[PDB]
RNA sequence: CGGGCUAAUCCCCCAUGUGGACCCGCCCCUUGGGGUGUGUCCAAAGGGCUUUGCCCGCUUCCGGAUGGGCCCGCGUCCCAUCAGCUAGUUGGUGGGGUAAUGGCCCACCAAGGCGACGACGGGUAGCCGGUCUGAGAGGAUGGCCGGCCACAGGGGCACUGAGACACGGGCCCCACUCCUACGGGAGGCAGCAGUUAGGAAUCUUCCGCAAUGGGCGCAAGCCUGACGGAGCGACGCCGCUUGGAGGAAGAAGCCCUUCGGGGUGUAAACUCCUGAACCCGGGACGAAACCCCCGACGAGGGGACUGACGGUACCGGGGUAAUAGCGCCGGCCAACUCCGUGCCAGCAGCCGCGGUAAUACGGAGGGCGCGAGCGUUACCCGGAUUCACUGGGCGUAAAGGGCGUGUAGGCGGCCUGGGGCGUCCCAUGUGAAAGACCACGGCUCAACCGUGGGGGAGCGUGGGAUACGCUCAGGCUAGACGG
RNA sequence: AGGGUAGGGCCCGUGACUGGGGCGAAGUCGUAACAAGGUAGCUGUACCGGAAGGUGCGGCUGGAU
């Protein structure tokens, strides 16, 4: 079957398509502990609706392009900024890592 | 030193002449209407346009294109000539 | 191939009685009894205290010696028992009997399995009709041990067999004399056989 | 340590240092005398070690330790070396295999010959 | 085409082939679509063939055609039983 | 306070150690539950919803073993033994089949499960497994 | 090179269109799926026998079947002393192109994409089944066999084609070598052997298509360094022999001695018995099909030819006492004395042996262990609980950051409800075979190989339960904050 | 493809000379630490000195009485 993921939007910048960010979770494969890993995937919007904050289920589509491979299944829940903060903020803080 | 290849290789060379010169034709012909069909002359443009069709097709029938393709080079053509005579018209012949 | 060498040198430094000829072993010639101290320069000095690993180091010799095996065919048959179902001891023991050369000699054709695996590699031997020059075959319960028609004529069979019409032969052992075949029953427990070894010893020996 | 730790850093698999580089991962390379002498060992020896310096097809150059007593080894003697070194020597962590190539064993040695590549008499 | 025949196996002088289904252009001992009987050539035992007389039609009907061989294996199988 | 079960546990051990009477716990249906067992097996005397100054609690009732001579008379413990398993830093889960059994069968292992806590055995039974609460003897 | 001729299952046009291709419209569907209608396009090939019929082929269209291509999710080594990377770069519109999505290619608009969940760079390596070790978790590993991938002297390219950008096809460039009649041409073992070089070291320039399998052919048959075997190599595993029984209070020699003796030693000698090899006779399984006869070229039933290994194994008769070598003996670690020597010559894997009474070197006697093997070196796991998930630790033994604040992250108190992510149960498809594991069966055993049986983790599909974790919502006040 | 011009990045090898480090030892100078080691020792820095080291400022006791 065509895979289903519940992930939310970073990006609006593009045009026709958004960055919707998969989370997922599962244990070590050494140490039990249940451990988060994410994944951005690139959703195709060809109504360019898909907004910032939006949580979102993608679905494994036909290549669109390079890269995009995912279109929008439908919409979830909105207003999910929040979200986008704990992505951002990661982003931003980044900048001091360097040398 | 020798082997039937030499015989099978030949051929080809034969073989080779005889597709890209169909293929050549056909984009010959292929556009020489959808020039056509920019300033039909739409009797005309249609007149090419089923030539092309019959070299692509019967380019299908062998080795030279293979059938989607020979559709695609089809589809795509006609598609493109009413497109073009639709701004002007009309159609005089088929089709259709 | 196996030992083949001087024999009574087991015996001895084994502080044991290992019949490994027939006759004489039990005769009053016997070294043990007259020399049952070890062989060698230092036999008659005083022994000292054998470490734990020289006393399972033993036990081992004393049964492998028994029946003069290659040390290795001594850890496939005991890698096989171990590796094999319920208690290693008792099967390994079963496995080791169950040769041919040692039950030919269980069945008194001979003295030796000495001269068991010799009469068994010469082919003198039968199994099921079948002819055997293999003295490592795993003889099963049901087989039927019949002396070659061929070797019936031989006098040294007979000179054994002889010594042997009602001679007393293990529960898992029949011998329809005279007709020179026997037969084996079942496979043995240890009860069955007192040899003088703690298998467990060498159990604990090849635990290294 | 936290578990978390052991799924951020984990534990480090710490490797071995092979002991006999001049090899190359090879169990034998042949090389060529070049300083064939004697050698003082450190405390609490006292001796003259038969040692051998020898260049290899590794490129590398080492000092070998010449075993047994009496040999025939002098400059541009064709040898073999084997891994295995000599406590009281640094400076030598190989040995030479008597026997082999231009080396020849032990003369009139009789027990365990093969560790010094001499045949057996009648 | 995809064709049935005997798969060698065993040991040297030991021939037992497997009869079974695969592409030709496979090896001859490489992978196969499915195992579909076994044969002991040297009759070394009271069953030294097999066929799932069967399935072995399912192939052939599905256009799959047998080494000579393999077709007499299958004949003794009876699958061509009228 | 991160984990109260083993906290609970924990304050249990920390008695059992000193012998007392009984001792005292915040309260939860988990806990509880948890408890139950804790004395259907036997390993405690029972426990009952007490209160302290406002707040809800669980008084459990301690057992302990007989007096003994020596020059140790003090009573060999019930719970020999009492440790947390499955925890907020490794949460751990077992299947039916990867249930453990506790000292050879003298010990038990609470389990968590959508059908109520169980004991290695109860689970087993039942044909289910959870996260491993505890091991206890 | 050129001039001119000839056949066809070669190539071209026209006709016939069941059917199929494209456009546009419409029903259904739902990404370019199927049906429908008008205009347009297109098929082809003959040959052979016993001759108004057969077999082989040729054409299209649907389907089956197997073999594939593309795409996705999770997993896949070392260094952060690599911390930033990116312009076909990420997205879009529109065309090209392919069997087909695609930035795989071009044009233009936008400014975007990746990264401490380790991007970018470097080093290494072909992955999986499995293989070895291991109580196990785990580690190391990926030859052989089986699957997939990538390459065919080092690079690029497209043609032929159902299918490749093709190892023994083709075009060019480079590096190399050789031939030559000196004008010029050729070649590509990482196919089977073989040579040369490098190395510690890895074999025969053998037989044959009898089998199995493959191509071509209706068949006969052909090709077949795939495959079946032979040989070389103790390379590893399995099996076997160098003899068996009798045999003195015990030859000689040899070692020790307290000089009475002790040890080798049932060992030999010799008696009997058995009879490896080597001689002769016999001599296979593998081989039943294609094909031919009747029937119907079919079901079915009859008929022959054929064996590389090979005159080999194996069967019979007869028949010779017929190789033993290596390591070790201070403790670990089983096995003791004597001479020589005198911190010299020497052993050594660790602790350590020797400086005139060495169980530690050498030799010998004797002894210990394996046994056509025995030892060493190298490398892997083990012991190593010494990278510790099982399963360790930080006052003085190595290890608490000089101290705070705070981002990400990890973690999170009592009670109720919804969802059902983890999590648990059942069903079910896949999880190829080989191998591992149990049972048995064939080579006289075993190693080897065959047959059947018996499981899982993991993820895909459907259903269910709700304790703990999580999420959404409502309360509380025992942590915190505050007056 | 590749060849050529030019300029950067990284890594291996090699190099007059040079700086310390390791091991060997049976040498030379002195005797810093281990006892109140004969000036309690260690420590950070700073300066000085043929050398271990001395000393100044502050710190710890892992300082004897
Ligand atoms: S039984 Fe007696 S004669 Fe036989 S081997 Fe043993 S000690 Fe020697
Ligand atoms: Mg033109
Ligand atoms: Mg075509
Ligand atoms: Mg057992
Ligand atoms: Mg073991
Ligand atoms: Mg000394
Ligand atoms: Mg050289
Ligand atoms: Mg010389
Ligand atoms: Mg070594
Ligand atoms: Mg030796
Ligand atoms: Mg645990
Ligand atoms: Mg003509
Ligand atoms: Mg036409
Ligand atoms: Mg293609
Ligand atoms: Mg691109
Ligand atoms: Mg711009
Ligand atoms: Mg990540
Ligand atoms: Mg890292
Ligand atoms: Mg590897
Ligand atoms: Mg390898
Ligand atoms: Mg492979
Ligand atoms: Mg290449
Ligand atoms: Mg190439
Ligand atoms: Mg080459
Ligand atoms: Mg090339
Ligand atoms: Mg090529
Ligand atoms: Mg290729
Ligand atoms: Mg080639
Ligand atoms: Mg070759
Ligand atoms: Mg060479
Ligand atoms: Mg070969
Ligand atoms: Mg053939
Ligand atoms: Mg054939
Ligand atoms: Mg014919
Ligand atoms: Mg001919
Ligand atoms: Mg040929
Ligand atoms: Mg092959
Ligand atoms: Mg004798
Ligand atoms: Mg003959
Ligand atoms: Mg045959
Ligand atoms: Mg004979
Ligand atoms: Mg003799
Ligand atoms: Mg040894
Ligand atoms: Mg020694
Ligand atoms: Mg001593
Ligand atoms: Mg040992
Ligand atoms: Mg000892
Ligand atoms: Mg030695
Ligand atoms: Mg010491
Ligand atoms: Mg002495
Ligand atoms: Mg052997
Ligand atoms: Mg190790
Ligand atoms: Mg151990
Ligand atoms: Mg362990
Ligand atoms: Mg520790
Ligand atoms: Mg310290
Ligand atoms: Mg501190
Ligand atoms: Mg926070
Ligand atoms: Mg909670
Ligand atoms: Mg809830
Ligand atoms: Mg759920
Ligand atoms: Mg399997
Ligand atoms: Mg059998
Ligand atoms: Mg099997
Ligand atoms: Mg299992
Ligand atoms: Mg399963
Ligand atoms: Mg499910
Ligand atoms: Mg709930
Ligand atoms: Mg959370
Ligand atoms: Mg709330
Ligand atoms: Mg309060
Ligand atoms: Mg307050
Ligand atoms: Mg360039
Ligand atoms: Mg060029
Ligand atoms: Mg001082
Ligand atoms: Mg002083
Ligand atoms: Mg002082
Ligand atoms: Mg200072
Ligand atoms: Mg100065
Ligand atoms: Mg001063
Ligand atoms: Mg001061
Ligand atoms: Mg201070
Ligand atoms: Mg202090
Ligand atoms: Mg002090």
């Amino acid at each position: 079957p065509k895979k289903v993921l519940t992930g939310v939007v970073v990006s609006d910048k593009m045009q026709k398509t958004v960055t919707v960010l998969v989370e997922r979770q599962f244990p070590h494969p050494l140490y039990g502990k249940v451990i988060k890993r994410s994944k951005k995937y690139l959703a195709h919007d060809p109504e360019e609706k898909y907004k910032l904050g939006d949580v979102v289920e993608i679905i494994e589509s036909r290549p669109i392009s390079k890269r995009k491979r995912f279109r929008v299944l439908r919409l979830v829940e909105s207003g999910r900024m929040d979200l986008v903060e704990k992505y951002l903020i990661r982003r931003q803080n980044y900048e001091s890592l360097s040398k | 030193r020798n082997l039937s290849a030499l015989k099978r290789h030949r051929q080809s060379l034969k073989r080779r002449l005889r597709n890209k010169a169909k293929k050549s034709a056909i984009k010959t012909l292929s556009k020489k209407a959808i020039q056509l069909a920019q300033e039909g002359k739409a009797e005309e443009a249609l007149k090419i346009m089923r030539k092309a069709e019959s070299l692509i097709d019967k380019a299908a029938k062998g080795s030279t294109l293979h059938k989607n393709a020979a559709a695609r080079r089809k589809s795509r053509l006609m598609r493109k000539v009413r497109q073009l005579l639709e701004a002007a018209g009309a159609p005089l012949i088929g089709g259709g | 191939g196996r030992y083949i060498g001087p024999v009574c040198r087991l015996c001895r430094r084994e502080g044991v009685k290992l019949y490994l000829k027939g006759e004489r072993c039990y005769s009053p010639k016997c070294a043990m009894e007259r020399r049952p101290y070890p062989p060698g320069q230092h036999g008659q000095k005083r022994a000292r205290r054998p470490s734990d690993y020289a006393v399972r180091l033993r036990e081992k010799q004393k049964l492998r010696r028994i029946y003069g095996i290659s040390e290795r065919q001594f850890r496939n048959l005991f890698e096989e028992a171990s590796k094999k179902k319920g208690v290693t001891g008792s099967v390994f023991l079963g496995l080791l009997e169950s040769r041919l050369d040692n039950v030919v000699y269980r069945l008194g054709f001979a003295v030796s399995r000495r001269q068991a695996r010799q009469l068994v590699r010469h082919g003198h031997i039968t199994v099921n009709g079948r002819r055997v020059d293999l003295p490592s075959y795993r003889v099963r319960p049901g087989d039927e041990i019949a002396v070659a028609e061929k070797s019936r004529n031989l006098e040294l069979i007979r000179q054994n067999l002889e010594a042997m019409k009602g001679r007393k032969v293990g529960p898992w052992l029949s011998l329809d004399v005279e007709g020179m075949k026997g037969k084996f029953l079942r496979l043995p427990d240890r009860e069955d056989l007192a040899l003088p070894v703690n298998e467990q010893l060498v159990i604990e020996f090849y635990s290294r | 340590p936290t578990i978390n730790q052991l799924v951020r850093k984990g534990r480090e698999k710490v490797r071995k240092k092979s002991k006999v580089p001049a090899l190359k991962g090879a169990p034998f390379r042949r090389g060529v005398c070049t300083v064939v002498r004697t050698v003082t060992p450190k405390k609490p020896n006292s001796a003259l070690r038969k040692v051998a310096k020898v260049r290899l097809t590794s490129g590398y150059e080492v000092t070998a330790y010449i075993p047994g007593e009496g040999h025939n080894l002098q400059e541009h003697s064709v040898v073999l070396i084997r891994g295995g070194r000599v406590k009281d020597l640094p400076g030598v962590r190989y040995h030479i295999v008597r026997g082999v190539y231009d080396a020849a064993g032990v003369k009139d040695r009789k027990k365990s010959r093969s560790k010094y590549g001499t045949k057996k008499p009648k | 085409m995809v064709k049935i025949r005997l798969a060698r196996f065993g040991s040297k002088h030991n021939p037992h082939y497997r009869i079974v289904v695969t592409d030709a252009r496979r090896k001859r001992d490489g992978k196969y679509i499915e195992k579909i009987g076994y044969y002991d050539p040297r009759k070394t035992t009271p069953d030294w063939l097999k066929v799932d007389v069967e399935r072995a039609r399912y192939w052939l009907s599905v256009g799959a055609q047998p080494t000579d061989t393999a077709r007499r294996l299958l004949r003794q199988a009876g699958v061509f039983r009228q | 306070l991160t984990d109260p079960i083993a906290d609970m546990l924990t304050r249990i051990r920390n008695a059992t150690r000193v012998y007392k009477e009984s001792t005292d716990v915040p309260a939860s249906r988990f806990k509880e539950e948890i408890l139950r067992i804790l004395a259907r097996e036997g390993f405690i005397k029972g426990y009952e919803r007490v209160d302290v100054d406002g707040k809800p609690y669980l008084r459990v009732y301690l057992k302990y073993g007989p007096r003994r001579q020596g020059p140790d008379p003090r009573p060999e413990q019930v719970i020999h033994h009492i440790r947390r398993i499955s925890k907020p830093g490794r949460r751990v889960y077992v299947g039916v089949k990867e249930i453990p059994r506790v000292r050879r069968g003298l010990g038990i292992a609470i389990l968590s499960t959508s059908k109520g806590v169980l004991t290695d055995r109860e689970a087993r039974k039942l044909g289910v497994g959870g996260e491993l609460i505890c091991e206890v003897w």
